[PDB]
């Protein structure tokens, strides 16, 4: 029984095999006065937060899957720790802190070299 | 060579429409627990680095007189002021005859009042101006408030100030706001220096009549824009290069005395006035106004009006329109302003002293909104406020004059024109990213 | 990095490279008379995006950007060649010559998709 | 509007072409609050089922097949007895009390189906 | 669900949840008094005799 | 006179509405989690080991 | 209804009016209304005919 927010502080590679145990609760928006206006402005946050990440996922590679790879060559300006250190004795929370300043720079290079694939997909035909 | 069709997500198409806009502030209100009228605290903070983007190889039509976003600006200010005046003290049982005595600009009006305890009579006195009280008699000194007939007079909330801090309007996501800063913009025409912005700059929600204060200066030179110069009833909006400044105050030092109406409601008024009494005045420096007026008439002689122009004062009649409205520190001014237009332009005082009276009970929002009157509470001490004149509202007079061109009157008397002088270069569009185009692709499947 | 609404009046071919720069900054912006205006305009962007997110999600696309359709381009509407539309007009210029047909175009692009879903379904 | 709730009384096999004309129209002062609450309600009706469709097989299409066994405890009508002499209104009235246990069955062997792609990669 | 090998810096004197908690109790009690009887003509003289 | 005739508008607690505090539960919307430190003898400000979501 | 008159405004209090007739001009009459015979009982006959079931 893993549950929501299971191996969070555990090994990064250990959590890399258990993505679906906590990704389901981010999904499943099915259902199965002061606080009337508190519900209205917070139920819209349920559809804002869920759909706010399904736009970025569907653009890059991920249509209906959780692990989609791209062709960005992983530039060396940011952190370049080896495989045996990132996936063995480090956690996801620690990883995002070291790379937080470069999340937008890494992201903005992913939608490009994706239209370069989409245009090459159309031009091939 | 058969052609198929393909779709495209991310196509820039504008086809402008109408939406509902945001509110943004600069988050510079370090003074906490102020909570001014326009709810600047209740707007989204933290919008730094307004990264504008330049547009090139683009032509599209800007409009200002047919704009509907300024209607939303005028709709908010009616609602913003009306909702602020609701949840505080009303003073409606003050529609009583007043036995006043001259003390003069101000009066020593006294009346019988009933306290919070019923069936009690207390002899309390306040101070009112001539613009707030009217008599219904022949020569008796009885007085009553100006708007007691078919209107409700409420008191402005005392702990909420009237400071004109700027706010920023923003369209919702997916709606873009365009702007034109091409030099010497006509007002209604295509633009070339088009630049999309995330959302517009800081509007100043100050209310004024016959002039414009704390606006944005012109980019190159003094520009004049209108819809048609041949019509008599259409307004004229101007913009200045060099801002005209006023260093003025209101020496009327006094103290505020709390007079009970009531069941938890409190009526504020000035009491024992202290010092030598003086009237409200403002200095406008010469060699900076007629020099400014010299720049205005340089292209007022251009191909809209030919020659023999002349400046005149207001038409007169209804007092609430013809004078120049003013507001600083929580007090509303209604000022004599004929001395700035007593000249003729055709081809020794240092400063211009404008006399001005004070109107505590205003009726400005009632005649357009019907929300109600407003009793401005007195402000302790002597107040001083300095502002820059950045625009004027001029209106020609209809008539016949064979020898000369018709006169110019400054009595525009409108509310929507006060916000079109700064929103003159903004336009809201909706971005639908869809679009189709042919190519050579078959969807192999 | 041309920014949001960058090469918008530019060449068709250049505008075919930066479709996605107008997609990431489309719904994610900054986040009681101002409060109701805040709420009634924030939800106005969510439902407007979903109004034409189905339109991508029905015809040919699932979540992708440039998906092909088998509509054979009937010659009733504008018949400019490949070297004309992709060379010296912008997207705003192209939308002015096709705007009234989109009622007939959209109901035809969604057509020949149910005709396609059967072909994959019966083959299995 | 042309065929909104269209051939609902016709042959069950005539629903092959009429899905699009219906799926296209799932989203088209205290009085404004009541009017706004209906607008956000339609945002929940649609996309509350698209999240469901986005789970199992139908991410962006209308017809997706599933490898569930479809046992014979419920009705045993064949392909001809279902797709020709029946309407969808009558069809959903027969499996109305069984679709609750049906919906969790497609989820079974679906998260397990998502495991092999991770296992392969 | 419990969490293992986890650390986090907590606080309770600057928590924003209790600040929202104070906002409701003001609002719920104030809204409960509006749409029924008021008693404002009562602040009058009261001839009071001790029982 | 009544004690509150200063600076207050005195209303009446509404007769058909009770004051009984029935327990309520505060709950975060989807996409938000609440962290609970159920460790024994919590100091008030500092690290916690038995953090439960 | 023959009731042609000039309405009067009564100063109830601060900024309020009370419109009531006090100046009726002409001759007083009771308000009558026509319902045409040979058509209403024609309808009433049709009402009971379908009630004969
Ligand atoms: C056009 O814009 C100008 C801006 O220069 C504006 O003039 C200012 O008006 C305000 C209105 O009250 C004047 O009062 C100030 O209000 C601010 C509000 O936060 C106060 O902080 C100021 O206090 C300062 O000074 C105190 C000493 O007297 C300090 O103790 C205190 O810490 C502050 O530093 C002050 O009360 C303000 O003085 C003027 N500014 C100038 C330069 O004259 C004008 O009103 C605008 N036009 C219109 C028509 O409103
Ligand atoms: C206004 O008229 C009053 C007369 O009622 C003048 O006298 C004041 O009367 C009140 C009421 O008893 C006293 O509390 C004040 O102390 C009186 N004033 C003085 C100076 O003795 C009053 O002077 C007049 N002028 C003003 C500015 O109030
Ligand atoms: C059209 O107007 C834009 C302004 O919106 C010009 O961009 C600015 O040009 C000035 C040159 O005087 C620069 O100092 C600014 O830095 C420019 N703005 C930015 C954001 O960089 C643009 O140059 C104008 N076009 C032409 C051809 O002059
Ligand atoms: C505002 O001030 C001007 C300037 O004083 C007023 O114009 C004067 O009006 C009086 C009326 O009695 C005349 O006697 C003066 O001759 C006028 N001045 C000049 C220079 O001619 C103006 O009337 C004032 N506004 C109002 C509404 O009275
Ligand atoms: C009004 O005009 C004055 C002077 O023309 C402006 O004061 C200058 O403002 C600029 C930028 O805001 C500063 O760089 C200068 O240092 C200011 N001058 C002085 C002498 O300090 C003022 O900003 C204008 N606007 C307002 C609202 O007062
Ligand atoms: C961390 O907290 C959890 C509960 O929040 C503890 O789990 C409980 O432990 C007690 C033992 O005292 C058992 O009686 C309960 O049955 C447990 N709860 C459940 C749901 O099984 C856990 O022991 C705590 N761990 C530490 C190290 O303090
Ligand atoms: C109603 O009663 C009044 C008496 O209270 C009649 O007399 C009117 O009285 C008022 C008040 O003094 C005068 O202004 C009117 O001029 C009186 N009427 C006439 C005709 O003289 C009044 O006539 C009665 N009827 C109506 C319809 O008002
Ligand atoms: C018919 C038409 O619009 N032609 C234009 C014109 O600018 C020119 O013939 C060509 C290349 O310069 O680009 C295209
Ligand atoms: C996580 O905690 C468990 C508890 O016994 C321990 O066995 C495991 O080694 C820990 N893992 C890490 C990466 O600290
Ligand atoms: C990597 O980042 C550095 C830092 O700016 C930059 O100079 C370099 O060109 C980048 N290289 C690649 C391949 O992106
Ligand atoms: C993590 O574990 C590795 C291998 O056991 C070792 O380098 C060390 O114990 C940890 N790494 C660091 C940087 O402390
Ligand atoms: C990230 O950028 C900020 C800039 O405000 C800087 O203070 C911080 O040190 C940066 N992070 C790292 C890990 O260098
Ligand atoms: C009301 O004020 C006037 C002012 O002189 C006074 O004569 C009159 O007696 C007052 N009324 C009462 C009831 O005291
Ligand atoms: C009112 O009476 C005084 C006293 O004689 C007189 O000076 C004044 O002129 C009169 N006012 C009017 C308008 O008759
Ligand atoms: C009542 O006040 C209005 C103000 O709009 C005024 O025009 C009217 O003359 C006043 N009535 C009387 C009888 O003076
Ligand atoms: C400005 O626009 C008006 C109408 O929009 C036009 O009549 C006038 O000639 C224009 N002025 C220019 C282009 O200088
Ligand atoms: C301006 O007025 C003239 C005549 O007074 C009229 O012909 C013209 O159409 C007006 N301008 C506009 C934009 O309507
Ligand atoms: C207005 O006052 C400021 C503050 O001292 C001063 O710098 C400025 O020169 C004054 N301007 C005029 C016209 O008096
Ligand atoms: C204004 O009046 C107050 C109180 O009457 C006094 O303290 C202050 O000194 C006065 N201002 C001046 C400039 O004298
Ligand atoms: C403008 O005003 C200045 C004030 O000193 C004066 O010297 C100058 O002659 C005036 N010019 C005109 C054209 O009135
Ligand atoms: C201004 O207009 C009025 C209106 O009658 C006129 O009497 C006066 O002479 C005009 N002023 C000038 C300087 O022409
Ligand atoms: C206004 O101009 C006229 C011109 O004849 C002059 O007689 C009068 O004194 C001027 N008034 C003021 C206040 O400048
Ligand atoms: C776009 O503008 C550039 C500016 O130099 C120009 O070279 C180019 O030809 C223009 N393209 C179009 C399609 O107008
Ligand atoms: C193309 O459209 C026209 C008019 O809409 C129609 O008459 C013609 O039959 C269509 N051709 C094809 C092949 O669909
Ligand atoms: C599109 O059809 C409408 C319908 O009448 C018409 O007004 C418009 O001119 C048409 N557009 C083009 C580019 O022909
Ligand atoms: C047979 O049908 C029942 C439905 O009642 C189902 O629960 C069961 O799993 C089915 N058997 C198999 C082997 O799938
Ligand atoms: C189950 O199937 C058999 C034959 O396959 C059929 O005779 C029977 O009627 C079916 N059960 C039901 C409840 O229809
Ligand atoms: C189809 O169903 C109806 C309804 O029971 C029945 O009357 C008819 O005979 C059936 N036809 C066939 C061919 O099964
Ligand atoms: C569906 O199943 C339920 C099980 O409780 C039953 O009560 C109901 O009658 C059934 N409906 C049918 C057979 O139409
Ligand atoms: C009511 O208010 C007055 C003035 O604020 C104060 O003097 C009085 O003491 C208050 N009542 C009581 C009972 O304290
Ligand atoms: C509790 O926290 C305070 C400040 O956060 C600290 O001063 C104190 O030493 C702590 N007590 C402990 C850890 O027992
Ligand atoms: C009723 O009285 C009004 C009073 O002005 C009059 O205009 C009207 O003609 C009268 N009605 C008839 C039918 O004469
Ligand atoms: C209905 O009333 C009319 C009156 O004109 C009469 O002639 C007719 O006979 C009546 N019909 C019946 C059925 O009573």
């Amino acid at each position: 029984f893993l549950g929501f927010l299971g191996a969070a502080g555990s090994t990064m590679g250990a959590a890399s095999m258990t993505l679906t145990v906590q990704a389901r609760l981010l999904l499943s928006g099915i259902v199965q006065t002061v606080w009337g206006i508190k519900q209205l402005q917070a139920r819209v946050l349920a559809v804002e937060r869920y759909l706010g990440d399904q736009q970025l996922l569907g653009i890059w590679g991920c249509s209906g899957k959780l692990i989609c790879t791209t062709a960005v060559p992983w530039n060396a300006s940011w952190s370049n720790k080896s495989l045996d250190r990132i996936w063995n004795n480090m956690t996801w929370m620690e990883w995002e802190r070291e790379i937080d300043n470069y999340t937008s720079e890494i992201y903005t290079l992913i939608e490009e070299s994706q239209n370069q694939q989409e245009k090459n997909e159309q031009e091939l035909l | 060579e058969k052609l198929w069709v393909t779709v495209y997500y991310g196509v820039p198409v504008w086809k402008e429409a109408t939406t509902t806009l945001f509110c943004a502030s600069d988050a510079k209100a370090y003074d906490t627990e102020v909570h001014n009228v326009w709810a600047t605290h209740a707007c989204v903070p933290t919008d730094p680095n307004p990264q504008e983007v330049v547009l090139e190889n683009v032509t599209e039509h800007f409009n200002m007189w047919k704009n509907n976003m300024v209607e939303q600006m005028q709709e908010d200010i009616i609602s913003l002021w009306c909702q602020s005046l609701k949840p505080c003290v009303k003073l409606t049982p003050l529609c009583v005859t007043l036995n006043c005595k001259d003390v003069g600009e101000i009066k020593n009006c006294s009346f019988n009042i009933t306290t919070s305890i019923r069936d009690k009579v207390q002899k309390e006195y306040a101070l009112f101006y001539k613009l707030d009280v009217v008599p219904i008699d022949n020569n008796n000194t009885s007085y009553r408030l100006i708007s007691c007939n078919t209107s409700v007079i409420t008191q402005a909330c005392p702990k909420i100030s009237f400071e004109p801090i700027p706010i920023h309007y923003c369209a919702p996501a997916g709606f873009a706001i365009l702007k034109c800063n091409d030099k010497t913009f006509n007002g209604t025409g295509p633009c070339k220096n088009v630049s999309t912005v995330q959302c517009t700059h800081g509007i100043r929600p100050v209310v004024s009549t016959q002039l414009l204060l704390n606006g944005s200066l012109a980019e190159e030179e003094v520009v004049i824009r209108s819809d048609n110069f041949t019509n008599n009833a259409k307004t004229i909006i101007v913009q200045l290069k060099e801002s005209v400044e006023i260093n003025c105050t209101r020496p009327n030092n006094n103290t505020r005395k709390s007079i009970h109406i009531g069941p938890g409601r409190a009526f504020y008024t000035t009491g024992e006035i202290i010092g030598d009494i003086r009237q409200a005045h403002c200095n406008i420096s010469r060699a900076k106004w007629n020099d400014t007026l010299k720049q205005i008439v340089i292209k007022l002689r251009e191909q809209f009006e030919n020659k023999t122009i002349v400046f005149n004062h207001s038409s007169g009649g209804d007092p609430e329109i013809v004078m120049h409205s003013f507001n600083c520190g929580g007090e509303f001014f209604y000022c004599n302003s004929t001395q700035l237009f007593n000249s003729t332009w055709n081809n020794e005082g240092n400063t211009i002293t404008l006399p001005c009276r004070i109107k505590q009970i205003i009726n400005m929002w009632q005649e357009v909104g019907g929300c109600g009157a407003m009793y401005a509470p007195p402000i302790r001490g002597q107040i001083r406020c300095s502002s820059n004149i950045t625009g004027l509202l001029l209106t020609r007079d209809g008539g016949i004059n064979e020898n000369g061109t018709e006169i110019f009157r400054p009595g525009g008397g409108d509310m929507r024109d006060n916000w079109r002088s700064e929103l003159y270069k903004y336009k809201v569009v909706k971005i639908e990213p869809l679009g189709v185009a042919p190519t050579k692709a078959k969807r192999r499947v």
